[PDB]
């Protein structure tokens, strides 16, 4: 079957097509679960298939975001480290790890996650998770007069999602992380208060999150 | 501070900040736990798995 899935994602035109039947997701849950090589080979032919035809860079994006959500980067890393009797299992991980790795550099930019923050897309978009972002970027969540950290603690306040109020506690925690000057701003925000809250939320998620935030908020003076 | 007024002002935000980390601390110690009685009941599957 999945061998004629790889016939199909092989033509630009089907490529576009297709995305309707959620194929990323399917066929990542078998490169996950099952062991034989066969099947790992012809997954990872579909998908360099994918990420090298597809008619668009978004929707190479938009694979390679349902790729990496469906945590298909850890799954090539690890199988990385496995080794194979035919070479071009490793060359199609090479090449899919370095396209989701341009996936998560484009990700990273402080301008898709400004327009998630405005758009209230929290719905961790591997931007959140991204070590690289927050350690080197940081400190832009004060541009325009601290505009994305009001939204942070706006969030906090409006939102009912636990999955938009625990990424805007995670975002808030790791802010803290790389840019300690921080503390004071959400303070002066009074957005201390609302991880303050959540950490009593009916999720575990949002209290988990805002636990870390809190925490972070009150490290040191 | 140099005066009992200042002297307030500062305490205010200490007896804030105590206040604060203990409410914290509790939670803080209260997760911990949580984190430790999961992993007692699951040695004893993951030493034999």
């Amino acid at each position: 079957m999945i061998f004629s899935i790889w016939l199909l994602a092989f033509s630009p035109q089907m490529c576009e097509h297709l995305r309707r039947y959620n194929i990323i997701p399917v066929l990542s849950d078998i490169l996950q679960e099952s062991v034989k090589e066969k099947v790992t080979r012809i997954i990872l032919a579909a998908f360099r298939n994918f990420l090298e035809k597809s008619t668009e860079r978004e929707t190479r994006q938009e694979y390679a975001l349902a790729m990496i959500q469906c945590k298909v980067l850890k799954q090539l890393e690890n199988l990385e480290q496995q080794k194979y009797d035919d070479e071009d299992i490793s060359e199609d991980i090479k090449f899919l790890l370095e396209k989701l790795g341009e996936s998560v550099q484009d990700l990273s930019s402080f301008d898709e996650y400004s327009s998630e923050l405005k758009s209230g897309r929290l719905e961790w978009s591997p931007v959140h998770k991204s070590e690289k972002f927050w350690r080197e970027n940081a400190v832009r969540l004060n541009e325009k007069n601290y505009e994305l950290l009001k939204i942070l603690t706006k969030l906090l306040e409006v939102s009912d999602d636990p999955q938009v109020l625990a990424v805007a506690a995670h975002d808030v925690g790791e802010y803290v992380r790389h840019y300690p000057r921080g503390k004071r701003v959400i303070e002066q925000l009074g957005g201390k208060q609302l991880v303050m809250n959540h950490m009593h939320h009916e999720d575990q998620q949002v209290r988990y999150n805002a636990l870390l935030a809190v925490q972070k908020l009150m490290v040191h003076n | 501070p140099e005066t009992p007024q200042e002297r307030k002002e500062m305490a205010s935000g200490v007896n804030t900040r105590i206040d604060d980390l203990q409410m914290v601390l509790n939670q803080t110690e209260d997760h911990r736990q949580r984190v430790l009685q999961a992993a007692a009941k699951n040695i004893r599957v993951w030493f034999i798995k």
